[PDB]
């Protein structure tokens, strides 16, 4: 049981990834809630943790954690200040080039929980909840990256999208 | 076990320099946001600075913004404080607080003492405080003197019982000034000779000031 | 920006609160409010964060909540432990990191006592070196936290007053120093000068007139 993220163009097979880290934007009850940060490419090359590809919301082919899921901020209480969550495991896209790009359900799953449970170690006993990007261009509103000179887009909503207590 | 030991202090100069240091153990260094914090001798907590991981977001407090600087080194796992143009205002206690983000900080160095003065090393300048239940109060104001610290007695420690020697406060020129009262027999003053005997080591001075009603 | 009570007393066994206040700022803008303990000479330690949660380790009797703009925190069943100084910190409403103006909590183990208060003019010696001090000395007083006032026969005295923080005696009472440092011209224009103590909400009044030697 997958996940089936949309990508136009069709990005070749070659371009399969491992997706190592996020980075999200904390919006404006005991519930947070985070989407995909929609911030410039400023804030991506500074996190430091995006690694080779040129992506947006997602970073591929890149660093891992050693042990468990490390999350960054460099301020957590001004909203403006995006958080770079760096993954132990990576987690394996394979596109097909018919157009979308598999994930793994339970691992996302997974991977979301952990980054929630960080989450929460850093804010509070919260519920976090994950929504899709917030608009801006149509630049970070998606899941853009680049292979091999090819600027890729993707959506991100069957991502971004799901709660934890 | 996350431990935070601080390194640094002591006397510094109305206008000099002092690097304060805070090495970190026990957890990923890189991975939390620092702050600096100060307390003034018998004053409350002020947050001085704050710094990122990535120590790109720093931020300062109105009074020491201009003359402070904070900065880290992740190689090292350690946090910095540079103090520069220093006031006698900024004499205090410095700590080394972790960001706990909604917990705002959560662990804490020991703290490092800072005293800004200008003074170098007087001896003490004794006054006799005369008196005028049936019992009297006569004493021995000790003023203008650096470093600390005095030691006052009275008749050589023949008088044990009845005195006090006040603690001293640091007035806004660098220098000491403390007090020592003793009550005693009214009818004692016409008789007994009272004799306040003021050791000052720093200046090699002892002083033994005589005090009539 | 935060106010806290001066001072809060409480027996053994007994609970007592400690209040924070503000307004739209820090208290009543997010819920990033704390509440440090901290002994003398030791670094603050975190008893509660985020208004109520407590990091593990710490005893289950303390508590804290927020009504708008005022944080509380509660201690119930009372030691000797818990006799210590306390700060509440929170988030202003421009990322600005504000701490409390600190409250000392002492454990009663014995009765109230008034302070007692011992004034003492210039000396000859003093005024003749062109100088004047005013000596007010206080003592024996518990709980240990006084405010001492100047008056020149009746307006109040804004400079020349330099006070100490009260230091334990003893016989676990407190004691405490303040000076006014006037010229002679200024100590003998006036008729009268008082040194006023206030403690528990009473209040101790000393007198000296520069007419008397
Ligand atoms: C992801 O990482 C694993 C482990 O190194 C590797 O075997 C796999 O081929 C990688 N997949 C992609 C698409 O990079
Ligand atoms: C990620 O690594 C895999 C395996 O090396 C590679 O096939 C893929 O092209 C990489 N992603 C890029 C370059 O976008």
């Amino acid at each position: 049981d997958t996940i089936t993220l949309p990508c136009r163009p069709a990005p070749p097979p070659h371009c399969s990834s491992n997706i190592t880290g996020l980075i999200l934007t904390r919006q404006g009850a005991n519930t947070v809630i985070f989407r995909p940060s929609g911030g410039d490419w400023r804030d991506i090359a500074r996190c430091q943790i995006a690694g080779t590809v040129v992506s947006t919301q997602l970073f591929l082919n890149g660093s891992l954690a050693e042990e468990e899921v490390v999350i960054r901020s460099e301020d957590w209480r001004d909203n403006a200040k995006s958080i770079c969550v760096q993954l132990a495991t990576s987690v394996e896209i394979a596109c097909t080039g018919a157009g979308h790009c598999a994930i793994s359900r339970a691992k996302w799953a997974n991977t979301l929980k952990q980054i929630a449970s960080k989450l929460r170690e850093q804010y509070g006993a919260k519920t976090i909840i994950f929504k899709p990007s917030s608009g801006g261009d149509p630049e970070f509103v998606n899941h853009s990256f680049n292979c091999g000179g090819e600027f890729f887009y993707c959506a991100s909503t069957q991502l971004f999208a799901s709660t934890w207590f | 076990e996350v431990q935070l030991v601080e390194s640094g202090g002591g006397l510094v100069q109305s206008g000099g320099s002092l690097r304060l240091s805070c090495a970190a153990s026990g957890f990923t260094f890189s991975s939390y946001n620092m702050n600096w914090v100060r307390q003034a001798p018998g004053k409350g907590l002020e947050w001085v600075s704050y710094i990122s991981y990535s120590s790109n977001t720093i931020y300062y407090a109105d009074s020491v913004k201009g003359r402070f600087t904070v900065s880290r080194d992740n190689a090292k796992n350690s946090l910095y404080l540079q103090m520069n143009s220093l006031r006698d205002e900024d004499t205090a206690v410095y700590y080394c607080a972790r960001d706990g983000a909604a917990a705002l900080f959560d662990y804490w160095g020991q703290g490092i003492l800072v005293t800004v003065s200008s003074a170098s090393t007087k001896g003490p300048s004794v006054f006799p405080l005369a008196p005028s239940g049936g019992t009297a109060a006569l004493g021995c104001l000790v003023k203008d003197y650096f470093p600390e610290p005095v030691t006052v007695s009275w008749n050589s420690g023949a008088l044990t019982s009845g005195v006090h020697t006040f603690p001293a406060v640091l007035q806004s020129s660098g220098l000491y000034s403390l007090s020592s009262v003793v009550t005693v027999p009214s009818s004692s003053l016409g008789t007994q000779t009272y004799i306040c005997n003021v050791n000052h080591k720093p200046s090699n001075t002892k002083v033994d000031k005589k005090v009539e009603p | 920006a935060l106010t806290q009570p001066a001072s809060v007393s409480g027996s053994p066994g007994q609970s007592i609160t400690i209040s924070c206040t503000g307004t739209s700022s820090d208290v009543g803008d997010y819920n990033y409010v704390s509440w440090y303990q901290q002994h003398p000479g030791k670094a603050p330690k975190l008893m509660i964060f985020e208004v109520s949660n407590r990091p593990s380790g710490v005893s289950n009797r303390f508590s804290g909540s927020k009504s708008g703009n005022t944080a509380s925190l509660t201690i119930s069943g009372l030691q000797t432990e818990d006799e210590a100084d306390y700060y509440c910190s929170s988030y202003t409403s421009s990322s600005s990191l504000v701490f409390g103006g600190g409250t000392k909590l002492t454990v009663l183990g014995q009765p109230k006592a008034a302070p007692s208060v011992t004034l003492f003019p210039p000396s000859s010696e003093e005024l003749q070196a062109n100088k004047a001090t005013l000596v007010c000395l206080i003592s024996d007083f518990y709980p240990g936290a006084v405010t001492v006032a100047w008056k020149a026969d009746s307006s109040p005295v804004k400079a020349g007053v330099e006070t100490t923080t009260p230091s334990k005696q003893s016989n676990n009472k407190y004691a405490a120093s303040s000076y006014l440092s006037l010229t002679p011209e200024q100590w003998k224009s006036h008729r009268s000068y008082s040194c006023q103590v206030t403690h528990e909400g009473s209040t101790v009044e000393k007198t000296v007139a520069p007419t008397e030697c």
